[PDB]
């Protein structure tokens, strides 16, 4: 009852064995210590470019679905983002049921006498409200 | 919960152009 | 599972428990009845393990060479099925990309014509 | 490299007066949902 | 009709692309690092008997396992007392 | 041994449901809800 | 013939396993473990102990994981306190039940 | 502090200071708890090293019968020692021989368990791969049926309109 180690069956430990077989790390443990307290880049280093196709697809789908406003010859949709409008001083914006981001461009002016600073963000904040109103 | 007020003062564009 | 290791560990644990009970009783009634029941259960488990290792459980002969060949054939069949599924998935992805392109074209045409 | 330089204009500053004409036509909608 | 068809086809294609990416990643992992199971099983059998690698079958209150390899390697071995 | 039948098998560990949620003395569970719908769009990077 | 086939196992595995153990975690920000420029790079350039070329003596884990994730100057900054390391060790100690609920 | 000053600083440099390609670790070393030398058993067989009692069969029933015979011999020796005289020490020798035989049987069982464990792991992997292939085939068939139904609906709508 004190030296029966020679009669003890062999421990298998299938999980730990399969983990240590090829994964030379500590995956079978809590790995949220250095992750939850650090802003590491998980994925989409340069592969995010491939998501632009799906982004443009979703943008076109939402455009087709939602009743578009008057043309104004300024409507456009391409990669990267969706050019909202460019007629006159209209700015462009797009996202990144579904969210809707903004602040990609700004207003334009002429006949200088420099132009107004970035205090326009106020309206942008209201735009944010219009982004969350979803009417 | 960002803000529960009405703000217009924060801009406060100064002059600093006293002649 | 159903491997020899399970029955081997069971028999080893039963033998260890029987040895511990014998050591406890040798240096010492519900206790006598409990010890007799434990010994009978251990003997029955050992007899069943011996019968399984004789008839059911595979002995040292009949190695896993045929089992390894069957596993390799199954892995090759699964790889072929995965390759066919990947080809079908590429076909479907191309079809979906073309459909999305056509839908976007139709939408842009309807927008510009309105 | 530019976080203190506030370019003042004060010529077209009238825009701020026009600023108090949008919330009156349509005000923003409070959310209280910082998703 | 086209939107419904595109949504169904996109869901199916996303599921199939996920499955294909999983299969390709498994194939790449198998092709990158792969060795015979004989040596792995031998090392597992040689290190799983005693409480050298991790918690053995003899688990009791207060498991002597730790985040490090072991405690006997540094108390008397030459791994934690290479210079002393 | 000494030239026994070898098999060049593939190393495929188990990846069904690992221990993701931190547990406290047993009675634990998984935390992977397979949010592939949201994870499709989760790279909130800078526009410009 | 010491740099070729005599240092890859004498001072490569032993020193890494000694400097990467959680016992001397707070006892390494003084002599240089990951904060030095020529320390983390030299550790990463000597990670040939857990790759597919040394899969015959895989007994000491956490060999390359330390140089991969810990020595990346991210985990070395924080987690050096007494309360944080103790909490991490307590949270990792509870993961020692991989043989009971492995079904 | 307590750390290597000469060795740790001599190899902390660029160029040849880094580790070379990992060759076959088949010589003297100190990796972990072993000498980094494979094909080295930890215990001997039943017919070499100690007295030969267990046969080459190494069957579970044969091992149980051998253990029972050893226990009976130990009990007879203990009874003879307690009854006649304590000048007999064959009991401890028989117990040590039985322990060594049990250790050899356990080592043989653990050596044979690797092939069975590998075969079980391969069978489980084959079953998992077959289930995954069946699920993927079902998904592909559902996708093809959805595409066929979409085409049929498009043909029916544009014709009747």
């Amino acid at each position: 009852r004190d030296a029966l180690v020679h009669a003890r069956l062999p421990s298998f430990a299938i999980p730990y064995a399969i983990d240590v077989l090829t994964t030379g790390s500590y995956p079978r443990l809590p790995t949220c210590i250095r992750d939850k307290i650090i802003p590491p880049d998980p994925i989409t280093k340069i592969e995010k470019q491939a998501t632009l196709h799906q982004l443009n697809q979703i943008l076109r789908h939402r455009l087709v679905t939602t009743d578009l406003p008057p043309q104004l010859a300024n409507l456009t949709v391409a990669n990267g983002r969706v050019k909202f409008r460019v007629e006159g001083e209209f700015e462009a914006t797009l996202t990144v049921e579904v969210p809707w981001r903004l602040l990609k461009l700004e207003i334009l002016v002429e006949d200088k006498e420099l132009v107004h600073s970035m205090q326009i963000d106020f309206i942008h904040q209201l735009v944010q409200s219009r982004l969350f109103a979803d009417e | 919960p960002k803000k529960k007020d009405v703000e217009f003062l924060p801009p406060q564009l100064p002059n600093d152009k006293f002649k | 599972m159903a491997d020899r290791l399970t029955q081997l560990q069971d028999a080893v644990n039963s033998l260890a428990d029987q040895f511990c009970n014998a050591i406890g009783v040798l240096q010492q009634a519900n206790p006598t009845e409990e010890y007799a029941q434990l010994f009978a259960a251990l003997i029955a488990r050992t007899a069943k393990d011996i019968d399984v290792l004789i008839d059911s459980l595979p002995s040292e002969e009949s190695t896993a060479a045929l089992q390894a060949a069957s596993l390799y054939k199954l892995e090759e069949e699964n790889h072929e099925a995965a390759t066919c599924l990947e080809d079908v998935v590429y076909r479907g992805d191309m079809l979906l990309e073309k459909i999305q392109s056509a839908l976007a074209d139709i939408a842009q045409s309807q927008l510009k014509t309105r | 490299k530019r976080k203190e330089e506030p370019s003042s204009i004060f010529q077209r500053q009238r825009v701020d007066a026009l600023l108090i004409d949008l919330r009156q036509k349509f005000p923003p909608r409070f959310v209280q949902q910082k998703s | 009709q086209l939107q419904k068809q595109l949504k169904e086809a996109e869901q199916i294609l996303a599921t199939a692309v996920y499955q294909a990416k999983e299969k390709l990643k498994s194939i790449e992992k198998a092709r990158k690092g792969a060795i015979s199971s004989e040596e792995i099983i031998k090392y597992a059998h040689r290190i799983s008997a005693s409480n050298a690698v991790c918690a053995p079958l003899t688990w009791v209150p207060g498991d002597p396992r730790r985040p490090y390899p072991t405690d006997l390697e540094m108390r008397s071995g030459l791994l934690g007392q290479m210079n002393n | 041994m000494s030239g026994v039948r070898a098999v060049r098998i593939s190393i495929e560990s188990a990846c069904e449901k690992q221990v993701q949620e931190v547990g406290l003395d047993g009675t634990e569970t998984y935390l992977q809800p397979l949010s592939m719908s949201q994870n499709l769009a989760r790279l909130a990077q800078r526009i410009d | 013939d010491d740099a070729g086939n005599r240092l890859r196992f004498q001072l490569e595995l032993e020193f890494v396993q000694c400097l990467a153990n959680p016992n001397y975690l707070n006892f390494l920000a003084q002599r240089g473990y990951f904060k030095d420029k020529a320390f983390v790079n030299y550790l990463k350039y000597l990670l040939y102990w857990k790759e597919p070329e040394y899969a015959k003596y895989l007994k000491y884990p956490q060999c390359l994981h330390m140089l991969e994730l810990l020595q990346y100057e991210h985990f070395r900054k924080e987690l050096v306190n007494a309360q944080c390391a103790k909490f991490i060790d307590e949270q990792q100690i509870l993961h020692w039940q991989h043989y009971s609920r492995k079904r | 502090m307590q750390y290597i000053k000469e060795y740790t600083d001599e190899n902390i440099q660029e160029g040849l200071a880094p580790k070379p390609p990992p060759p076959i670790k088949d010589s003297y070393m100190m990796f972990g708890n072993q000498f980094q030398c494979d094909d080295l058993i930890i215990r001997p067989l039943e017919s070499q090293g100690i007295e030969r009692l267990h046969p080459m069969q190494f069957d579970h029933k044969k091992e149980l019968r051998k253990l029972n015979m050893s226990i009976l011999i130990n009990f007879l020796d203990l009874l003879d020692i307690l009854i006649r005289s304590p000048g007999s020490i064959k009991r401890e020798e028989k117990l040590e021989d039985l322990k060594l035989l049990f250790v050899h049987v356990h080592h043989l069982i653990n050596e044979y368990r690797p092939h069975q464990a590998r075969e079980t792991l391969r069978v489980m992997m084959e079953v998992q791969k077959r289930q995954r292939l069946e699920t993927a085939e079902r998904f592909q068939k559902h996708l093809e049926r959805v595409i066929e139904m979409i085409q049929n609906c498009l043909a029916s709508l544009p014709d009747d309109l």
